[PDB]
């Protein structure tokens, strides 16, 4: 392939393990804290501050298998909650897409709308109802990583649903939602 | 690169004005920032690191995400009291406004100073309301927050829906595109003026035609 190609599937794919941290991180039920700094190292992709921990790597790393999303093929981080009485429902499916069309006139501006995209993930996070419930842990959340196929019918009738944000790549756009209840 | 102009309103006690404002900012320049550039005599610059923290509101159910830059953050707590000072100092309009505005640095010949040009602004209204009991309050504290969440929603959206942004500048334009004087962030060159409001009325027609 060209540079362009493989710079764009390593952006796309620490986008995407940076996507699952900072989901499954803003449901551990305590406050997330990174400093800035002005000599960085070589590992704080998007310019941001995110700290993997292994674990969700791993789960994540192994519901990728080693590829990319694309057309029909859409990665999923969906939350849940579980009682004591065993009762198991899910409150979001984040999405994150891989659509169609193309972006012919767009290398690190698709890196940088990816950061500014992470930072909106960041924001929607914490504004979303199982937030606020994720924080007061009684009931224990859980989170899933898969690479579908996604269908929501597991959220119910009436779930309604919050575009993260979207970043056009000459490979095909990328959407990044959640369906919440 | 005509400017883009977005309009927030909410409705809060006295109390939540403070938090209200620091998590519509802070959001938007969340959004509105980067790294700190460093240029080297090539011409290329390196980025640094922007971290992020969560506030957990005092006066409000709510968190919110904002950079982790504390010059930032006393800077904004400062014009956002001026505007809290005001506000309760106008006395019964309680009708009050703050505007945060990006700019670019445009430079004129002589004798003619550089001209600011806007790119976007961000005017949120503030409705403050007086409450007479403590659960009125213990409401307020929770719907105050259930309506700023669609606030961060609506300003992230508003975000994908704006698609310019100005020039990545070289090492001797970077002050007419970038605030280069904080330690952990670079925000875009902005403005926070604040305003207060008399309240006007409504038009009666189209009113009356639904009748």
């Amino acid at each position: 392939n060209s540079q362009d190609r493989k710079d764009l599937d390593k952006f796309i794919k620490f986008f995407a393990l940076k996507t699952v941290q900072v989901i499954v991180q803003a449901r551990l039920g305590e406050k997330i804290c990174t400093r800035s700094s002005s000599s960085p190292t070589g590992s704080d992709w998007f310019n941001l501050a995110i700290k993997d921990i292994p674990e969700v790597t791993h789960e994540a790393k192994k519901a990728l298998a080693g590829q990319l999303p694309a057309v029909g093929r859409s990665m999923c981080v969906e939350i849940s909650l579980k009682t004591s009485e065993g009762d198991s429902m899910e409150l979001e499916i984040w999405c994150l897409e891989m659509n169609e069309k193309c972006d012919k006139e767009i290398s690190y501006t698709v890196y940088n709308r990816l950061s500014l995209l992470l930072k909106s993930l960041l924001a929607i996070t914490r504004v979303t109802p199982a937030y606020r419930l994720s924080r007061k842990q009684e009931y224990v959340i859980l989170y899933r990583i898969y690479f579908g196929e996604v269908q929501l019918s597991g959220l119910g009738e009436g779930f309604q649903t919050v575009r993260v944000g979207t970043v056009g790549t000459p490979v095909g756009t990328i959407t990044l939602s959640c369906a919440y209840r | 690169m005509n400017c883009r102009s977005e309009v927030l309103e909410v409705s809060v006690e006295g109390r939540q004005v403070e938090e209200a404002m620091l998590a519509v900012l802070h959001t938007v320049l969340l959004h509105r920032s980067t790294g700190k550039f460093h240029y080297a005599a090539a011409g290329t610059y390196s980025i640094g690191t922007v971290g992020t923290q969560d506030v957990d509101c005092d006066f409000i159910d709510f968190t919110y995400v904002r950079v982790s830059s504390e010059e930032l953050d006393r800077a904004l707590r400062k014009v956002v009291g001026e505007f809290k000072d005001a506000l309760r100092n106008s006395g019964g309009d309680g009708l009050g406004q703050m505007s945060l505005e990006f700019y670019q640095k445009k430079k004129s010949r002589w004798p003619f100073s550089d001209e600011c040009i806007p790119w976007e602004v961000w005017t949120v209204k503030v409705h403050v309301v007086a409450l007479a009991t403590e659960q009125e309050r213990q409401i307020c504290r929770e719907k105050v927050g259930e309506k700023l969440c669609e606030k961060i929603i609506n300003i992230v959206e508003v975000m994908n829906r704006h698609e310019y942004l100005p020039k990545m500048p070289t090492q001797s334009e970077v002050d007419n595109v970038f605030d280069t004087g904080l330690r952990d962030v670079q925000p875009y060159l902005y403005k926070i003026s604040f305003q207060i409001t008399d309240a006007l009325g409504t038009s009666v027609t189209t009113t009356m035609r639904r009748l």
